[PDB]
């Protein structure tokens, strides 16, 4: 998954 | 970077790419240059490469070719070496009718045994151990070079790579589909090396890994519960191995002289355990005498 | 396996400061926090388990990712490529079989290119100039339970998830050195199982005692009654696992007596 943005 | 440097001619490899002799421009010297192929490389820079830069980083010692500088262009990974000049396999053709003196074999042997310990004393195994991967230079040096197959290990160790060492110097722990292999398996190699130097033949050219096995076999003995506790256990043990009678050692290698014998005997120990370390090698009345002659080519 | 073995732990004992991050890193990090990090060490464990790569791969990433930003600024957005860059080194160096590169950028769901990992890879190479045989906390922890009377697994495995957990909270573990966290995680796994302390073999090895490994010890106490409500689960989640003997399951002890 994407972590932050 | 690369600017400095001025190719004279290749020697070897790869996969990586080619070795190449090369001469600083500035400091005169002459180094080998390992050219890795990037280009994105599909998969970037090769685990082979990885585990031999950082590993050779870490090893200094006089018997570890040096790893003298990472040239990085974007492109391209550009390996230098100091410059060595022939490889032991090499030598050995060339002393193929002289034959090699036993003062430099000797010599030889130690200083293996010494860059081994080394490698073992860091955590590094070398795990590709033959003569085509020793370089001598012409002050009497011999080296480990290579550090392809290498890999930091654990203490205890966990389990690594299968496809590991060269067969003709493959230790029967890994032939025999053990899990966990160790240090010993690169002193297998040089006990191989070791009888290789003094009847300038491979002790044990086999061309497959059950050949191999029981090329072993009939030299050294099939090895029982007795000489090597847990083989008839292993994963590729077959129950139905041919039993050979080990081999009077003296007939092994005929010149060696009975110093030799038992270090060799030593060094082709069946169980990992009892094999002899590079560290307690140094140490054996067969060095009693040891200097550190030139070769003569 | 020994022989050597005092050798090579003498020999990581040294690189172990020759390779610590720097303490203070996050603090000079104007993008990011422990708390992203935390995050980015949680994902990595997840990403551990997902492939089934070996607990020092994931020691491995976390001591590049520590030492890369301890001299590098990263933005929040890109904290994650140097995350799998980390991890694709790691793996990369002691895998048997690493992950292939598509794998890493497919686990950020696409959130960079192979272009953007391998360049990350790259220069993550270049900042850490290839040192990359770091001791790790898993290291010393396997010489560790080499001292115990006799193997016990539920100690093996609850120092590894303890070792494991301090990998996640910068503050505080960020200034222990891999050996006396494995210390701390040791002790603490063998005391919480079986009512045991820190050998006295392992003095005679480490130079550690419980008086030296105690402010350590302390903050993995915590760390370990904190367990359940951290706001990363990762670890404990792996550690549920038969594999590792469920020991993310047994209970924190409420004192040491220390």
């Amino acid at each position: 998954r994407k972590l932050f943005n | 970077s690369m600017e400095n440097f001025q190719k004279v001619e290749k020697i070897g490899e790869g996969t990586y790419g080619v070795v190449y002799k090369a001469r600083n421009k500035l400091t005169g010297e002459v180094v080998a240059l390992k050219k890795i192929r990037l280009d994105t490389e599909t998969e970037g820079v090769p685990s082979t490469a990885i585990r031999e830069i950082s590993l050779l980083k870490e090893l200094n010692h006089p018997n570890i070719v040096k790893l003298l500088d990472v040239i990085h262009t974007e492109n391209k990974l550009y390996l230098v070496f100091e410059f060595l000049h022939q490889d032991l396999k090499k030598f050995m053709d060339a002393s193929a009718l002289t034959g090699i003196p036993l003062p430099l074999i000797k010599s030889y042997l130690f200083q293996l045994l010494q860059g081994l310990a080394f490698c073992h004393s860091h955590r590094v195994l070398h795990r590709d151990l033959k003569p085509q991967n020793l370089l001598i230079n012409t002050e009497g040096a011999i080296k480990l070079a290579d550090f392809g197959l290498a890999r930091a290990f654990g203490v205890p160790v966990r389990t690594y790579t299968h496809e590991v060492v060269t067969l003709w110097y493959r230790a029967p722990e890994i032939l025999l589909g053990c899990k966990y292999y160790s240090t010993a398996v690169d002193i297998w190699s040089l006990g191989c090396i070791f009888a290789e130097m003094v009847t300038r033949r491979a002790l044990f050219p086999g061309d497959s890994e059950i050949d191999q096995l029981f090329r072993i076999f009939r030299t050294l003995g099939t090895p029982d519960e007795v000489v090597w506790p847990g083989v008839t256990s292993m994963p590729d043990y077959k129950p139905s191995f041919p039993k050979w009678a080990r081999q009077d050692f003296s007939k092994v290698v005929p010149p060696l002289d009975e110093d030799g014998r038992s270090l060799l005997s030593q060094m082709l120990h069946y169980d990992p355990n009892k094999r002899i370390s590079a560290k307690a090698a140094l140490a054996h009345p067969f060095f009693q005498d040891v200097t550190k002659p030139v070769p003569h080519l | 396996v020994p022989d050597y073995h005092e050798d090579i732990h003498t020999y990581l004992r040294e690189m172990e400061v020759k390779c610590k991050p720097k303490v203070g890193y996050m603090k000079k990090q104007p993008d990011i926090t422990n708390s992203m990090r935390a995050i980015l060490v949680d994902w990595l464990v997840e990403v551990g388990e997902e492939y089934k790569l070996q607990n020092e791969t994931l020691h491995l990433a976390v001591n590049y990712i520590d030492r890369f930003l301890s001299s590098m600024s990263v933005l929040r957005g890109k904290l994650q490529l140097v995350g799998t860059a980390a991890m694709l080194l790691a793996s990369k160096f002691e895998e048997i079989y690493p992950p292939e590169v598509a794998e890493f950028v497919y686990i950020t769901d696409d959130t960079y290119t192979k272009k953007q990992v391998l360049r990350m890879e790259h220069l993550v190479l270049k900042v850490l100039t290839f040192d990359l045989a770091a001791p790790t906390v898993n290291q010393f922890l396997t010489q560790y339970f080499l001292h115990q009377q006799p193997a016990n697994c539920k100690v093996e495995s609850l120092a590894m998830f303890l070792g494991e957990l301090s990998l996640i909270d910068a503050d505080p573990y960020l200034k222990y050195l891999p050996s006396v966290i494995a210390g701390a995680a040791f002790h603490l796994a063998l005391y919480t199982v079986t009512g045991q302390s820190w050998p006295e073999s392992l003095i005679r090895k480490t130079g550690y005692t419980l008086e030296s490994l105690k402010p350590c010890l302390m903050d993995l106490h915590q760390t370990y009654l904190k367990a359940p409500q951290h706001a990363q689960q990762s670890i404990r989640e792996k550690y549920k696992n038969s594999k590792y003997h469920g020991v993310s399951l047994l209970n924190p002890p409420e004192t040491l007596n220390l």
